[PDB]
């Protein structure tokens, strides 16, 4: 599902080494190591990211994310 | 405050835009030649707007003259449009703080974001065509529009009119490219990916250009300027960043690197990588 | 062969560990993690990238890409 | 606990490969490798961070940090 | 020997996971993965790089490079 | 000890996968790979770096300060 599309309001490095972003008022975590710099770069430049996951409730995990310029 | 944007000729159109800019903004000391500058919008209280009367869609004719745009002054956003024949202000949902006296205000369910407008319009800005003919069509669509929810044709009309008014006010590049469509040849202006990127980076540009002191270049995300003529040929009016659009994160507008003024956040976003071997093998 | 040349319109990491970029209206993917920061930096700085591959069909994988400031 | 919220006043790479940041006048170290460039980029752009740890005295360790847009 | 000194004219990720840069009209490749993002940063920022190698023929390999600002 | 303090005058990736920086007229190298991006970033953004070491050759402690 398309869970959230928006700018990253904050990011957090978690105790379990996963990485959380808050997008459109909801928090999503990912364990994908490749995504950590990319997500911070998106936060730094105000990229619109699209978080896709099988569940979209705040606190859901994700592995799929699109990085847009618009 | 009311201004006319007159589409009769390239002269009348550029004259209209220049008059608006002169009234609502002040040139940057370090990006100004003659009376052609990058200018900073003068501070107005929140909710202040100016009106733009659309004229000259039919060259030099007093017809198609019932469209007015309401523009929030501090950010140049189009808050909605007025049918002056019906005295009705159709106002986007993100502008409930914009109060216009004397008109019937129709509060719309539709917000003014480009995401929303492009969706409802079934029209992407990248590759969007604008001509005198489609501005007349847009005008008619907006005069026919009624109700609280934007239609496809009303949204297409707003995409076209915002591009050739507010976005051209911001970007001399868009002014220059679009104005060819107003000539007797009546060519088509096609909005480019670069045009779109400029509009999307307006806030970031606005935060960086006040720091410019004659560096050899300016880099703001995907936007690059190599000299003052590129800056002036591209940008005309920026936000007053001394608005929420001025800041993404952090508090450092720029870093000078090798005589280029970088948006600090851009540099940070490619200097945050760890050792490549460790990155790629740590799956 | 030169498959696509232009700025990166969007990039996307997929649950199946592929990284898609769209260049000049065409989508290609790579699973080289080396290319994820390189491509995303190219996207956020407006580099012109040239996607190169033996064959250039849509949805093709790639692992050769040139980066130009202009 | 949220120990310190503010900009990174300095950062330091340590002999034991941990990484120290000074935030709100107190020093904190982390052994999370991935935090090293993320903190340095936050530092260079003046990004506000929130250090989270069991103990908040200067010299405490952390494994969790929030990157804010303040 | 100093093979080439100047700004990076283009860079290119190669299918064998090596990385090519063109400097002062000559092309050199490296198999050192750590150099890929560093060279990209240099290219983005207009660093002057000095390619150093025992073989300076264009198309040759390198694993030593100096980075200078203006 | 603070071996050197100042801006990075140049950096260099070496054939043995170490990394050299010149600071305040003196050259130092490190074998820690994650210091390679950290140092180059400091060099590009104009950070003051303080190279620290028991003997002031190789280092693996360095402080970064914005200018």
């Amino acid at each position: 599902a398309d869970c959230a599309k928006g700018k990253i309001e904050f990011s957090k490095y978690n105790e379990d080494d996963t990485f959380t972003v808050k997008v459109d008022g909801k928090e999503y975590w990912t364990s994908r190591w490749n995504l950590q710099p990319l997500l911070q770069s998106a936060q730094l430049t105000g990229m619109t990211v699209t978080i896709k996951s099988s569940t979209c409730e705040s606190g859901s995990g994700f592995a799929e994310v699109q990085f847009n310029n618009d | 405050r009311e201004f006319t944007i007159d589409f009769s000729t390239q002269q009348s159109y550029v004259s209209s835009l220049n008059s608006i800019r002169t009234e609502i903004s002040t040139p940057l000391e370090h990006i100004s030649q003659g009376t052609t500058s990058v200018s900073v919008i003068n501070h107005t209280p929140p909710g202040s707007y100016f009106a733009v009367d659309i004229r000259g869609l039919d060259v030099y004719q007093a017809r198609f003259d019932h469209l007015r745009l309401i523009i929030e002054q501090n950010n140049l956003y189009v808050a909605g449009f007025v049918n002056t024949a019906t005295n009705t202000f159709y106002r986007f949902s993100d502008f409930t703080h914009i109060s216009v006296p004397g008109v019937t205000t129709v509060s719309m369910t539709t917000d003014s974001s480009y995401t929303t407008l492009q969706r409802v319009a079934a029209l992407e800005r990248s590759g969007m065509q604008i001509s005198r003919h489609s501005l007349v069509s847009s005008y008619l669509a907006l005069m026919e529009f009624s109700g609280n929810t934007m239609t496809r044709d009303a949204s297409r009309a707003v995409l076209r009119f915002v591009t050739v008014t507010a976005e051209a006010l911001r970007f001399r590049q868009i002014q220059r490219e679009f104005r060819q469509a107003l000539s007797e040849t009546a060519p088509v202006y096609t909005m480019t990916p670069g045009d779109v990127d400029l509009t999307l980076n307006w806030g970031r540009i606005s935060n960086v250009l006040p720091e410019y002191r004659g560096e050899d270049g300016v880099r703001v995300g995907r936007i690059s300027f190599n000299n003052i003529s590129a800056i002036l040929g591209t940008v005309a009016v920026i936000l007053n960043c001394h608005q929420p659009e001025c800041q993404i994160t952090g508090d450092r507008p720029v870093i000078k690197i090798n005589n280029t003024l970088w948006e600090s956040n851009t540099a940070a976003a490619f200097l945050n990588r760890k050792s490549q071997f460790l990155y790629t093998t740590g799956k």
